[PDB]
């Protein structure tokens, strides 16, 4: 009976802004906008995360939360695709664009209640976007002088394990600023070379104890044991590295070369083939001088022994990538094809050994004081599976975070813990009230979404946001007499366990923000944002 | 229609932790009656259709395999303690079930799970400062490398079904732990083998191994059962003429030819017996049968044969006598042989058993347990196990601590004590730790039979008067000094075996939310 009107696409659920649309939108993402709110500040929380190959997963890491759920709505899309773009061109600000954007939207509810369009929304948010650049340029207070040196990496990776992992942070920062001053070197005055190749830090893994056992590798660490009688080799320098993928045994045919054998005579010709064959091809390689072979393929018996008998360390690598960046520390090119082992394609090492971690065996190869390799290995201990895989990925992070310390612009600091953001709140009303006209609606409200930051990070520390708030906004709301705003510009939230009254100093525990990082996370934050806003309908096409 | 999840299930809020304590409340209760000497067992029925009974909350747990992802992060965590440690399995898992409980009261008004878990991880640093406090180095005082060991097992078995016999199954416990390099300890170092029928007391001792003679064959009155100093060889390919699946089909215009097909075939088995016989060994084992006609070969040869013997009970002859398993009969060598000092079969049970002795080259031992039924062998061979992990663990850890819950007892006293100089969350938080702590006393008294109350209100009382190593008493319900009665638990036990309770408490307090990714 009750007729329908206004649908003329197809049966459908209509999503028009004339019922509201965009707040239902909004009213959507507030979902997954609750669920990364848990997320920021050293007191996080922790998500469970059943995967489908059965693998569960308790980590704080926001980029899983999204990544694992399975979404269609466009509304959340924006911010989720705005979420990768911030995974992919910064190292950081993950939990910053996700929350921000969906903060921005939050507010929007009480203009677009108060009868302010999409568009007058949107354009106020625009200049505050271009207000508030210009101030984090001006609100930097310190600066990576890019020296690379320990104390000064140490500045920079201290916060970025925070968040991830709170505690472990003089384990972990030891770990990380050792395996990038190792790979990292000092430069300056030059930017045409690049530095620091997101591959020259690896991370891996070893089940028992705990991190108090972990340590850093100067080269590269393999699973395997070598396969031959040679464990180890000498201290001399410069041993040449023979590479190889094709199996090693009787010489074959790059493709096929498979032998039938039918006759009497063919397995006893073909029988001797195989120790005459494989003895010339490994004594070429030995008068070479290679002191290491290393095989993507496995090592027949009659290959062992005679790699046994000229002193060759035998070493398979079974995973393509690991030698595909083996190749780039010792300089060797795998042969592909068995008994033409080309001069021009060796490599060299320093040392290569074998080594137990936990009591499993690995084998290193590495350089001490030359030749010096631009890959390193980080080694996490720990008994709990769960744990030990979090911690590789707080790891993921120092190295990320590193990368922004290059060339564009990497080296300006802000006061964190939410001092920027305490700020800006205050300096971008203020721009709300000069400027003229309905754009004052937005402006203020783009500061107000800022407050998540300084709220969310005593929220999550179990402080009771309604006497921190106040006490924070108290101590930068100040009048001084001077145009510049100084004296303290460090007074940031406190998540300490224990009670506190007042807030602490950034310069006491040195937690500084990257201005890369806070000037793209909030410029995508409000691409998001604005993109959402101007959506009024919703098009599908039925499957 | 369009849509978040895609029906991928997530919640998130104070409801979904107080659902991940609820679904740790039911791990904890399903190992609650098994803690104690008198605990209680459970009984799992698998999805391959085997039952198994056992009160081993490591054994429990594996069986268990509960789903829910927040038992998940407390069983993996009770399980990283059965491989980091060894023991404590239950205790972490009713450690950190008790502290879920406590958490629950919190949450619901309203206390943030950062200062639940902050106030957790304080108290319990303070807990293993003064557990390290507590511990003794324990070595020669007072008792010989003998006297320290049966005092050991002799109190294991206590209230046990070999407690009237400890004058027996102790020596056993003792002799096999002090059979093995002390430098190496490990559990798989003692075999035990089950022989139904006959008395517990009739039990054998073995320096080195044994099998249940899985060799079933004829062959009668011959193969010597008895050698002094055999050589041992071990193969893999199988001795019989024909198989049970393989065969061939003869076909030929002669008689003549028809047998000399077959006998061909017995030529062929024939050279490979020979061949062994060429090896010199005196006992010929295999993974597979060793067939009728080579058991009389080898009979006619003096030589004892014993087939389709298992792959453990073949790796552990080869690793006694020092040999090694030749897969073929043409490429054996000498060094291939192992010896023992003597070899003999027995009629205990009513069934024979192929025993080696005095292994040389043995680093193991085995006990052959006998008894009527698998309740009484099952029964003896718990109470050997853990009296077993008692004796191993004096040679092992010198630094103990008082057990019986005298250790929980102080620890709680001194959280107790602190908290009164705590103002704000914390002071509750600790107090809920010291509580906690009272699970393991109780739930020990309570398993037993005891009266619970009585002996908790005794505990704390008597504690209260500066005897430390107080504690509940099994022998007669009461309390006293576990310390004197060699009544102990490793310090690194109860060090471990709390913050592993702890981590379990604080990772799953932790989380906000669940997800669950459909597909």
């Amino acid at each position: 009976q009750n007729p329908n009107a206004g649908l003329f696409k197809q049966g459908y659920n209509s999503y028009s802004n004339a019922d509201g649309q965009i707040i239902k939108s909004i009213a959507a993402i507030r979902e997954l906008h609750q669920m990364c709110l848990t997320s920021m500040g050293p007191c996080g929380r922790n998500k469970i995360i059943v995967n489908h190959l059965g693998k569960i997963i308790i980590t704080n890491d926001a980029a899983t939360m999204l990544r694992e759920l399975d979404i269609v709505h466009p509304a959340v899309k924006v911010l989720v695709m705005a979420t990768e773009q911030q995974k992919i061109d910064m190292g950081d600000g993950t939990n910053l664009v996700m929350i921000l954007a969906g903060e921005l939207l939050n507010v929007s509810e009480k203009l677009i209640s108060m009868g302010l369009s999409a568009v007058e929304i949107i354009q106020g948010y625009n200049m505050a976007r271009k207000f508030t650049l210009k101030e984090l340029d001006e609100m930097v207070v310190g600066e990576i002088t890019d020296k690379n040196d320990k104390n000064e990496l140490l500045k920079m990776i201290k916060p970025v394990i925070s968040s991830k992992k709170y505690g472990s942070e003089d384990i972990l920062s030891e770990l990380v600023s050792e395996a990038v001053s190792h790979v990292l070197p000092v430069a300056q005055q030059a930017g045409e070379i690049p530095y620091f190749n997101v591959d020259s830090i690896r991370v891996v893994k070893i089940m028992g104890g705990s991190l108090s056992n972990s340590t850093v590798i100067k080269g590269m660490v393999f699973n395997r044991e070598p396969e031959g009688h040679v464990k180890s080799l000498s201290e001399d320098k410069k041993h040449k590295v023979a590479v190889f993928t094709c199996p090693l045994d009787i010489a074959n045919t790059e493709t096929k070369g498979t032998v039938l054998l039918h006759n009497a005579q063919e397995m006893l010709d073909f029988s001797k083939g195989e120790e005459k064959q494989i003895d010339a091809m490994m004594k070429e390689i030995a008068d070479m001088g290679v002191e290491c072979i290393v095989a993507g393929a496995g090592v027949g018996e009659l290959a062992l022994h005679y790699l046994n008998r000229y002193g060759i360390l035998v070493l398979k690598v079974p995973s393509k990538f690991e030698l595909r960046r083996l190749c780039r520390v010792c300089g060797a090119t795998p042969l592909p094809r068995l008994g033409a082992p080309t001069p021009e394609e060796l490599g060299l090492v320093e040392t290569v050994k074998t080594m137990e971690i936990g009591g499993d065996r690995v084998t290193v190869f590495k350089q001490e004081q030359g030749e010096i390799s631009r890959t390193s290995t980080i080694i996490l201990r720990g008994a709990t599976q769960n744990n030990l895989d979090d911690i590789e990925r707080a790891i993921d992070d120092g190295v990320a975070a590193v990368k922004g310390l290059m060339k564009p612009s990497g080296g300006k600091l802000l006061p964190g813990a939410g001092a920027t953001e305490i700020e800006l709140i205050s300096r971008i009303t203020k721009y709300g009230e000069r400027t003229p006209g309905l754009l004052q609606l937005a402006i203020k409200q783009f500061a107000v979404a800022f407050e998540v930051v300084p709220r969310t990070l005593a929220e999550t520390a179990g402080l009771d946001v309604n006497e921190v708030l106040p006490n924070l906004y108290a101590a930068h709301n100040v009048t001084e007499p001077g145009a510049v705003k100084t004296d303290h510009l460090y007074k940031g939230v406190d998540i300490d366990g224990e009670s506190d009254e007042g807030v602490k100093d950034i310069r006491e525990e040195n937690i500084y923000d990257m201005l890369a990082t806070k000037k793209f996370a909030i410029n995508v934050a409000t691409e998001a944002a604005t993109t959402v806003l101007s959506i009024d309908q919703i098009i599908m096409a039925k499957k | 229609i369009v849509v978040l999840k895609e029906g991928t299930d997530a919640s998130q809020g104070k409801g979904q932790i107080i659902s991940n304590i609820n679904a740790c409340v039911a791990v904890q209760e399903a190992l609650k009656p098994t803690l104690g000497p008198l605990g209680s067992d459970i009984l799992i029925v698998t999805s391959n259709q085997k039952t198994t009974i056992s009160n081993d909350g490591a054994t429990i747990l594996k069986l268990l395999d509960v789903v829910h992802p927040a038992a998940k992060t407390l069983v993996d965590i009770s399980r990283a303690q059965d491989a980091e440690v060894g023991d404590g399995t239950t205790s972490v898992t009713i450690l950190a079930g008790e502290l879920m409980k406590e958490a629950k009261p919190f949450l619901e008004e309203g206390i943030s799970s950062h200062l639940i878990m902050k106030g957790y991880r304080k108290a319990v640093s303070l807990a293993v400062e003064k557990i390290n406090e507590l511990a003794v180095d324990i070595t020669s005082e007072k008792s010989s490398g003998r006297e320290l060991l049966e005092r050991c097992a002799r109190t294991a078995m206590s209230s046990k079904l070999i407690h009237n016999n400890a004058d027996f199954f102790v020596k056993m416990c003792v002799d096999a732990v002090l059979s093995l390099d002390r430098n190496d300890l490990d559990d798989k170092l003692i075999g035990i083998k089950k022989i139904p029928g006959g008395a517990m007391e009739e039990s054998l001792f073995i320096n080195g191994v044994a099998f249940k003679k899985t060799f079933s064959y004829a062959g009668f009155e011959q193969q010597p059962k008895k050698f002094n100093n055999p050589k041992i060889l071990s193969l893999n390919v199988e001795l019989e003429l024909k198989a049970e699946k393989d065969n061939a089909e003869v076909r030929v215009e002669h008689v003549e030819d028809y047998q000399a097909i077959v006998d061909a075939e017995w030529q062929l088995i024939f050279e490979k017996l020979r061949q062994v016989e060429e090896t010199g060994a005196n006992i010929v084992l295999s993974k597979l049968p060793i067939g009728d006609l080579a058991t009389q070969f080898f009979a006619d040869r003096n030589i004892f044969c014993a087939g389709r013997v298992s792959a453990d009970d073949m790796n552990r002859v080869i690793q006694a006598v020092g040999g090694s398993i030749q897969s073929t009969t043409s490429d054996i060598k000498p060094e291939h042989l192992g010896t023992c000092a003597l070899f003999e079969e027995m009629q205990i049970g009513s069934e024979r058993y192929n025993l080696f002795q005095g292994c040389p080259q043995a680093k193991t031992c085995t006990l052959l347990l006998r008894g009527g039924a698998e309740q009484v062998i099952a029964e003896v061979e718990r109470s050997l196990h853990d009296a077993i992990m008692i004796v191993k663990r004096a040679l092992q850890n010198k630094l103990i601590v008082a057990g019986g819950g005298a250790t929980e007892m102080e620890v709680s006293k001194c959280l107790r004590d602190y908290s009164k100089t705590i103002a704000g969350k914390q002071q509750m938080i600790i107090n809920a730790f010291a509580k906690a702590l009272e699970v393991i006393p109780r739930q020990l008294c309570e398993n037993a039979g005891f009266d619970a109350i009585e002996i908790l209100n005794k505990l704390r009382l008597a504690h209260s008067k500066g005897e430390k190593w107080y504690g509940v008493v099994f022998e007669t319900e009461n309390i006293g000094d576990n310390f004197a009665k060699f009544v102990w638990e490793p310090a690194l036990v109860k060090i471990n075996a709390l913050n592993s309770a702890t981590e379990a408490t604080n990772l799953i307090l932790s989380v906000d939310e669940t997800i669950t990714n459909k597909g």
